[PDB]
């Protein structure tokens, strides 16, 4: 086993070395795709800004916009 | 766009989702997100894809790309710099100043081993501002070395 | 100092004197190497001279001073010039040097002259100064017992002189030892030499020895003749079988390689072996026939289905058009499969009422699976729906010819003559839809049946279907001719469908003579390149989807490192998704061999942002690590399972049933949260048709056969690999287009069993061994050394992997012999002089033989 | 000893699977950054 305890420190050399090259990548891999998820949240139409007036046991509620006027809209199913 | 009608998508009429893209509509936005599921009418499953012969697939790389370099060559190098002999002085100066009020904003938060000014973002936010900038440097110094080089007496 | 004026003398008279000046030079050559280096152009001047007799203690000199300079490879050539003053026989560090530097020498050079000729070792075309000292060492070490550095280098340096004569005289015939020197060569010569024409020497040497059956293992026999396909030493070793007389010593050969060899090899042990004479008993068992029927008893005596957790399944919802419920009844009929029984089609009525036409067809091809190893009354099932009972109607019938091939595959000779006559009769024109439904279905049942075979007239008869352009059955015709075109193939084949591919631009056929080139080229390894580069080098989208696969075919079994790196500079420069997608399922067909690297490189492509990049090592990393072991790859098919893209936990979920098989009960505590994912993505409102499909089809994996066959790929204990398992694991790839190829999967499952089988025909007997066993046995879905003794024995699932920790004790009077094999999967083995008043125990199994 | 001659040729194998990824990855990492660009 010459050669081959020999040769044994080729593998942990080049393991540590393409190991800490992945760290980069995965780096820009987790960079290009936070880019490419807030892409289609900025090309989503965004949403209004209103106050929540009254409640019912509808899951109708009344929310006044300022510029626009009072809507009654359905809540969500998260809450 | 387009459209394809359904007539009456009751029960058993024809399986749309087969060919291609199907079943989208997740939550409730699709498209315009104001169509959900429905979309038009019985659900007409939008799908759209291009293609490209041999002789189109030849005609983009000769003319459009990203821009159009082609036709000719040495004058989108010098006509790049002529006009910009004032501003790369300039932009090299200008830009010199605003690479250093970056570093010397953020980057005194993080000084001693310990805590002093609070850094949380503020050591990553001249990183990423000013990685561009030493890159930038760096290429307008071959370009503008390279077009007076290379002959030309 | 000391010697250092001693050099320089060299250039003056009295040779004599420097006789006496070169003695004490020896002293410091291993001290002073620093003074010597600039008289090192004038010892080498006085090498070539011939009135110069000191060059054997001038070249032991320069001998320890190019090595301490740090050439080691200089030192050699030095050392081999005197070939006196070097001492072989002397211990030290110097001397171990240059045994080790001249024969790594002598492998490089023997590496590409090993093509041109053979005989290299016994010619000069080697230069004799490496020689002296590689022949010497590998005597030194068979004179020291010692077998690693001898056949270790021997296999490397690829020289057929050592392993002939080190095996002949290291026999101890025991039978013990010998068998394992044996397996010792073949294990290393298949990862280590790259050369097949080496490794096929090997397989022919130790054929010689053994040829006798000393009391030898059968388990290397076999694996000769698989490996190499030959049909000399295939009938070889029936004419040994003649001469000694006895039921069963040919029932090990029979019974082992009817389910090895692939379809090209199976017909020479059954035709050309009838020309030479055969064993009337030994007839059905080569052709098969009690083989399909093995499997049907298997799985019918033990069947649990489990519909408690079938139905809240199907029952969530009715909508879905018929995708919801084909993803039901195709991984239903995986329990059913070999049973013959039918409770979604016969059992349940109104899951049937909302199947349209369209619908109809795959849930006709659910019996194919159910009713799968019937070779007689497997047409009686789908009789009603034959032609010429006509049907409820047309798009219907078309299901019952493509139950028919997943039936009788491989075995359908007798339903080929059947198929093709309707593909003729379709072949002239189409004026309907369901007509090519059912042209559809009969190309795809005949492929089945000619799998493996090649047939002339099944090639021509799909191919006017393909000049036809037919939307529906034009891709059956690629795919029918791809499966008869397995193995080397017809050359004419590859350029005439490739052209046809450029012709006429379409969906399906385009992709579909993708994959039949991909089919002709398996096993072709290098000879498919030529193919592979116009793949390429194309821009089409569906003919670089098929590449990805015609190298994995090509390169399967044995890899190749090129392989690998022509796959992965595809799914990266390439945009296409599916290509992409494509690209990374093939790396796991090619690294079938080593599974410990793939989940290493699965994980990092796992960590990029495109989804079909993520989908494709999600099944990926499940395909080679299936019937392996490493249960760590499933944290890697963990985040996966989050992704809320819908596909990606598709994939994800099927890849986990299948690494996870037999793994529950105290054996991969990752069983529990598996098993809520049955019914918590299909009762869920917030997933989607994609998701919930990866579900229940991962549920019925698993359950598949009443929760007891396991997918086995990649089986080393025979010649190489079982070939009809990987044919189903590159189609599942390929889902959504027109029918789900997971059908097909099911040549990849097969029952674990250990049952008698006496030596004449059959026995299904009942005993108990009452040793170690998994726990696995009374493991049933509801609504390392044990040391303790299990009294669950014959049949009954569990798992094949840990068989070989059994033991063995009387119980039934026929005894073992050969203390069995271990694999759980060859159900046969031997019996022991049967027709023995033991008062036997025995089945009906009357209907189908 | 049989794993020592075994892993000989696994060492060759560990070293070019680490190599190709090496080279693939300097031509992935160039589509990256003309991505983040285009935004």
């Amino acid at each position: 086993e010459q050669k081959i305890q020999e040769t044994e420190l080729k593998i942990r050399s080049k393991t540590e070395n393409v190991r800490r090259l992945e760290a980069q990548r995965n780096a820009l891999n987790d960079k290009v795709r936070f880019i490419k998820d807030e892409l289609r949240l900025l090309q989503e139409p965004g949403s209004y800004v209103g106050e929540v007036i009254k409640i019912v046991s509808d899951k109708k509620v009344l929310v006044k916009v300022q510029p626009e006027g009072k809507y009654i809209v359905d809540v969500a199913k998260d809450i | 766009d387009a459209f394809r009608l359904i007539d009456t998508g009751a029960l058993i009429n024809n399986l749309e989702p087969r060919q291609t893209t199907s079943n989208t509509g997740l939550l409730n936005k699709a498209n315009i997100q104001a169509l959900i599921h429905g979309l038009n009418r019985h659900y007409y499953s939008l799908n759209i894809d291009y293609h490209k012969t041999a002789k189109e697939t030849k005609m983009l790389m000769n003319l459009h790309k990203e821009q159009w370099q082609s036709g000719l060559k040495m004058y989108d190098y010098e006509e790049k710099e002529e006009s910009n002999l004032a501003a790369t002085k300039s932009m090299v100066k200008i830009a010199e100043q605003y690479s250093k009020r970056i570093e010397e904003e953020k980057e005194l938060t993080e000084e001693e081993l310990k805590t002093r000014y609070v850094g949380r973002q503020d050591p990553k936010k001249h990183l990423s501002e000013t990685a561009d900038e030493t890159l930038e440097n760096n290429i307008v110094s071959v370009l503008t070395a390279g077009v007076n080089s290379v002959a030309i007496k | 100092t000391t010697a250092a004026p001693l050099l320089a003398l060299l250039r003056e008279n009295q040779d004599s004197v420097k006789t006496y000046a070169l003695e004490s030079i020896n002293n410091v050559v291993d001290q002073l190497w620093s003074e010597i280096s600039n008289e090192l152009p004038d010892i080498e001047a006085l090498y070539d001279d011939d009135t110069f007799s000191d060059r054997e203690m001038a070249a032991l000199i320069a001998s320890k001073v190019y090595y301490n300079l740090g050439e080691y490879e200089s030192a050699v050539k030095y050392a081999l010039a005197a070939k006196d003053r070097f001492d072989i026989d002397e211990k030290s560090q110097f001397v171990e040097t240059i045994v080790s530097k001249s024969i790594e020498m002598y492998v490089q050079e023997a590496s590409k002259q090993y093509t041109k000729d053979e005989q290299f070792y016994t010619k000069d075309i080697i230069d004799p100064k490496l020689t002296s000292i590689f022949e010497r060492m590998i005597e030194k070490c068979l004179k020291a017992s010692e077998l690693k550095l001898a056949l270790g280098i021997a296999l490397e340096g690829y020289r057929l002189d050592i392993i002939e004569s080190a095996l002949k005289s290291k026999l101890d015939q025991s039978t013990s030892e010998n068998v394992k020197i044996i397996n010792y060569l073949l294990t290393l010569a298949i990862t280590t030499v790259t050369n097949s024409k080496f490794r096929s020497s090997i397989l022919r040497k130790s054929f010689d020895f053994l040829m006798n059956m000393p009391n030898c293992d059968y388990l290397t026999l076999n694996k000769v003749v698989v490996n190499l396909n030959d049909a000399g030493l295939a009938l070889q070793l029936f004419k040994k079988l003649k001469e000694e007389n006895d039921e069963g010593l040919s029932a090990q050969i029979a019974f082992d390689l009817v389910s090895s060899a692939s379809q090209q090899l199976l017909e020479i042990l059954v035709t050309e072996l009838t020309a030479q004479g055969y064993d009337p008993a030994l007839l059905n068992i080569l052709s098969g026939l009690p083989t399909c029927d093995y499997y049907n008893t298997f799985l019918l005596n033990n069947k649990n289905i489990d519909i408690g957790l079938l139905n809240k399944s199907k029952s969530s919802l009715d909508g879905k058009f018929s995708l919801f419920h084909t993803a039901v009844s195709v991984a239903n009929g995986f329990m059913h499969a070999g049973t013959t029984d039918n409770s979604f089609i016969k059992a349940n009525l109104p899951w049937l009422g909302k199947a349209q036409n369209w619908a109809k067809f795959t849930a006709t091809a659910s019996l194919g699976v159910i009713h799968k190893g019937n070779l007689l009354e497997g047409k009686k099932v789908m009789a009603p729906y034959l032609p010429g009972s006509r049907a409820s109607s047309r798009f219907i019938k078309g299901g019952s010819l493509y139950g028919l091939g997943l039936i009788y595959a491989g075995f359908g000779r007798d339903t080929t003559d059947y198929l093709k006559n309707i593909i003729v009769e379709n072949s002239g024109t189409s004026g309907d839809e369901d007509v090519d439904v059912l042209l559809h279905g009969a190309s795809l049942g005949i492929g089945l049946a000619a799998m493996g075979s090649a047939n002339i007239e099944v090639y021509e008869a799909l191919k006017e279907v393909l000049y036809n352009d037919s939307a529906t059955s034009g891709e059956a015709a690629a795919l029918g001719m791809g499966l008869c075109m397995l193995g080397t193939g017809k050359p004419e084949a590859i350029h005439d469908m490739f052209t046809y591919s450029q012709e006429t631009q379409h969906g399906n056929i385009t992709r579909g003579l993708a994959v039949g080139l991909a089919l002709i080229n398996y096993g072709r390894q290098e000879l498919a390149d030529d193919l592979i580069t116009k793949m390429l080098a194309s821009d089409e989208s569906l003919l670089r989807y098929g590449g990805a696969f015609t190298i994995a075919l090509a390169y399967a079994g044995t890899g190749n490192n090129s392989a690998v790196k022509r796959l992965l500079h595809v799914a990266v420069s390439d945009s296409n998704d599916d290509v992409r997608r494509a690209a990374v399922i093939a790396l796991g067909f090619v690294l079938l061999r080593d599974y410990t690297t793939v989940p290493r490189i699965v994980q990092l492509l796992s960590k990029s942002h495109n989804a079909h990049v993520r989908c494709g090592t999600a099944f990926a990393l499940g395909i080679a690590c299936a019937g392996k072991g490493l249960q760590s790859a499933i944290d890697v098919l963990d985040p996966l399972t989050k992704d809320p893209v819908d596909f990606v936990r598709q994939a994800a979920m099927i890849a986990l049933s299948m690494i996870l098989i037999q793994q529950t009960e105290k054996l991969n505590p990752q069983v529990a949260d598996i098993n809520k994912n049955f019914l918590s993505v299909i009762t869920n409102k917030h997933q989607e048709g994609l998701a919930k499909f990866g579900a229940c089809v991962a549920q019925g994996i698993m359950n598949a056969g009443g929760r007891n066959v396991t997918i086995q790929l990649e089986n080393a204990d025979t010649g190489t690999l079982d070939t009809k398992s990987v044919v189903g694991l590159v189609m599942f790839s390929q889902f959504w287009y027109w029918f789900p190829l997971a059908h097909f999967l099911s040549l990849s499952f097969t029952p674990t069993t250990v049952i008698g089988i006496r030596g004449s025909d059959q026995a299904i007997p009942k005993f108990q061994m009452n040793c170690y066993a998994k726990e696995d046995a009374f493991s049933y879905p509801r609504m390392k050394y044990s040391s303790k003794p299990y009294k669950v024995d014959n049949m009954t699932r569990i798992l094949p992997q840990q068989s070989r920790y059994i033991s063995f004790i009387k119980d039934d009077r026929f005894v073992p012999v050969r203390k069995f094999k271990g694999n759980n999967g060859v159900v046969v083995l031997r019996d022991r002089e049967p027709k023995e008043p033991v008062a036997l125990i025995e089945t009906v199994r009357q209907m189908k033989d | 000893y049989f794993k020592l001659k075994k892993l000989e040729k696994e060492y060759e194998l560990l070293t070019l699977q680490e190599d190709y990824i090496k080279d693939e990855q300097r031509h992935l990492k160039r589509e990256l950054k003309r991505a983040q660009e285009e935004v």
